[PDB]
């Protein structure tokens, strides 16, 4: 996903309609939130698991 | 005359990457020189600074 106004990043909000948990598969899945910037490669933030409450 | 260049297999100017330690954008890459790892058709002539060494 792109953006419009180039600003610094203090936190990245990802809003999902589901945690991705299957009815049969009970194994948790972990997603990765990368970040991209102008005229440079990236600044990695790590990985996070999905929580319904959050 | 030899511009800096990363290790590239395809002919033409290579794209950016995290392999380089001190640069990110390269222009006027000497793919016409024989010392590159390009194919047979893209290697045609030597730079004039490399004939003096010979």
């Amino acid at each position: 996903a792109y953006f419009s106004q180039p600003m610094v990043a203090a936190a990245v909000i990802v809003h999902l309609v589901t945690d991705g948990t299957y009815y049969g598969d009970q194994k948790q899945e972990t997603i990765s939130v990368q970040l991209l910037d102008t005229k440079d490669q990236s600044h990695d933030l790590g990985l996070h698991v999905l929580s319904c409450r959050n | 005359d030899t511009n800096p260049a990363p290790k590239h297999k395809s002919c033409g100017d290579p794209g950016p990457g995290n392999d380089t330690c001190g640069f990110h954008s390269f222009f006027n890459t000497p793919y016409n020189n024989f010392m590159s790892y390009a194919d047979d058709d893209c290697t045609d002539s030597f730079t004039p600074n490399q004939v003096a060494r010979m």
